[PDB]
């Protein structure tokens, strides 16, 4: 949850 | 969990401060400008001297490469950015409107356009063919400290030290967002991340954030390191594990964690304080550069 | 020389 995706998504 | 970038090569022949190091987008390259007026052009992976551009009037704050690795745009003090080819060394042409230092410079992923910020508290978007201004955005009240466009180029992002991050739709020139915090200290560098949805921020209280764009709040906040009197650029680094990536007033080059947070590596070796770093597009690599007391441009590598 | 100035070098 508190991960977050920079490149993706 | 963690890297281990080293020091693999030290650049040297700036006679003055280095201003900024950027990497070409296919790899081959470093650029580097400095307040000796030059831009030099280094071996990407040995570090080897390439060649010297010249032509500036005044020192330079900032360069950037087009999205083809062809052309650079620079920024200086003489108040003019300039637009070179690098393979032949011309000046293709001047950009001439700001009324200050011109301090940051980006090329849009297209590369037709460039867009530039300035102490005279304005950001303006060139078009690169013809070199006119096309726009003036009456951006911040202080000087404007970063420019970045997002991945597809419709939005821009403008940092200044009046405190303010805001969001610009390039077509319209329109404010769509003011980032502001609980707290405003000057803003030193900005960047949107790779996807486009978050953005990086430095300011000179010792302090980068990582801001979700949509929602407009701070989620992530890095330190350990020193920033309170340069703008000193910050990267993220996601080659090999996720990082970001920022030189420190200090003389080390910080890394921390994207994620947890914490510092995972501090590299030492520069002299001065560390102005600028550059993550290569492809490879585990990192460039940095350092200012007055230094000058030298150092190649680190790591396995992850 | 006296021409060897760019802003980002200096302190605030």
């Amino acid at each position: 949850s508190d991960d977050l995706d920079v490149v993706g998504d | 969990v963690k890297p281990n970038y080293a020091l693999k090569f030290t650049l040297a022949g700036h006679t003055k401060a280095v201003s900024s190091v950027k990497f070409s987008p296919n790899g081959e390259w470093l650029a580097s400008s400095s307040a000796d007026k030059l831009i030099k052009i280094w071996g990407a992976y040995d570090g080897k001297f390439e060649k010297t551009i010249s032509g500036h009037k005044l020192g330079i704050s900032d360069v950037a490469w087009s999205s083809d690795s062809n052309l650079l745009v620079s920024a200086s003090d003489d108040k003019t950015l300039k637009i070179w080819d690098v393979s032949s060394g011309k000046c293709l042409k001047t950009l001439k409107g700001h009324s200050n230092y011109v301090f940051c410079c980006n090329f849009n992923p297209q590369s037709n356009l460039i867009v530039s910020g300035s102490f005279d508290e304005s950001v303006r978007i060139w078009d690169v063919k013809t070199g006119k201004c096309l726009k003036t955005l009456p951006a911040h009240s202080d000087p404007v400290s970063a420019v970045h466009f997002n991945r597809d180029g419709s939005l821009i992002v403008s940092s200044s030290y009046d405190g303010l991050c805001r969001i610009w739709d390039t077509a319209s020139g329109q404010c769509l967002k003011t980032l502001i915090d609980d707290d405003n200290p000057p803003v030193s560098f900005v960047k949107f991340s790779p996807n486009g949805k978050y953005i990086l921020a430095a300011t000179l209280d010792n302090t980068l954030k990582l801001w979700d764009y949509s929602k407009g709040k701070c989620l992530k906040t890095y330190t350990g390191h020193k920033n309170e009197k340069y703008c000193i650029f910050a990267n993220f680094s996601v080659t090999g594990g996720k990082w970001i990536v920022s030189g420190s007033e200090d003389n080390l080059v910080y890394i921390w964690n994207l994620q947890t947070k914490e510092i995972v590596q501090k590299l030492q070796g520069h002299t001065d304080v560390v102005i600028s770093t550059a993550c290569h597009p492809t490879e585990n690599i990192i460039a940095s550069a350092a200012l007055e007391n230094d000058k030298t441009i150092k190649l680190w590598k790591s396995d992850c | 020389d006296g021409t060897c100035v760019a802003a980002r070098t200096r302190p605030v």
